[PDB]
């Protein structure tokens, strides 16, 4: 795993193309996420 | 020590965690490439992850990060797609799970949208698809997301493509 840049906790990533995309987020320790929810889904065929 | 509680879906927070899923599908630039062809998902199950060891070293840490920010985690909810989410809800995040070849460099990625993080559920680029069919489009198929409580702290901010 790499450092997160110097005096920060996280990398956000915000899109600057794709106007309608919404952000990434990137952390550099394991202990700043819980994982609360588990989801489980089927994606669904378009009509 | 993880336990899953099966949230009923007249719950109001299986209600609240479904509706951020499906509310923040998007279209991607791959055309569905990674993740499949679908404006919406059929939810099946939603559970509740319990693991006091693994909660209590992420308030720790929340706790530091809090006490760096003027006393601000900048907590947020948020996706997570991978082939490991066994493994992570047993014995939670660690180096493990990085996507070294991220452009953001080797961490471990999050999504606000859901149907960015559905593009990893098989793997980077959606590997070969479900395993059972190799479609990265199966419609049939169960896939697991996980919804994340993320501490982000002071977050540098990336402009990019
Ligand atoms: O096993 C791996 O190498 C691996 C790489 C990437 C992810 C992952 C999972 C995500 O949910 C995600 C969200 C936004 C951007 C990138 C993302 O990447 C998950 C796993
Ligand atoms: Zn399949």
């Amino acid at each position: 795993m790499a450092h997160s840049p110097p005096g920060h906790h996280s990398v956000t990533g915000r899109p600057s193309v794709n106007g309608l995309a919404l952000a990434e987020y990137v952390i550099y320790r394991g202990e700043q996420a819980y994982p609360e929810y588990l989801i489980t889904y089927q994606i669904m065929r378009p009509e | 020590g993880t336990i899953l509680i099966d949230l009923s879906p007249d719950d109001k927070e299986f209600q609240s965690v479904e509706e951020e899923m499906q509310s923040t599908v998007r279209e991607h630039r791959d055309g569905g490439h990674a993740g499949g062809i679908f404006n919406r998902y059929n939810i099946l199950k939603i559970q509740k992850v319990c693991n006091k060891k693994l909660w209590e070293r992420y308030t720790h840490r929340r706790k530091e990060v809090s006490e760096e920010n003027h006393n601000h985690a900048n907590e947020r909810m948020l996706f997570h797609g991978s082939p490991f989410v066994n493994a992570i809800i047993h014995k939670g995040f660690d180096e493990r799970h990085a996507y070294i070849g991220g452009m953001f460099g080797a961490g471990i990625y999050f999504a606000e949208n859901s149907s960015k993080s559905n593009q990893y559920v098989y793997g980077i680029g959606g590997g070969t698809g479900c395993p059972v069919h190799k479609d990265r489009s199966c419609y049939i198929c169960h896939r697991q997301l996980l919804f994340c409580r993320v501490t982000l702290g002071k977050s540098f901010l990336q402009f990019s493509a």
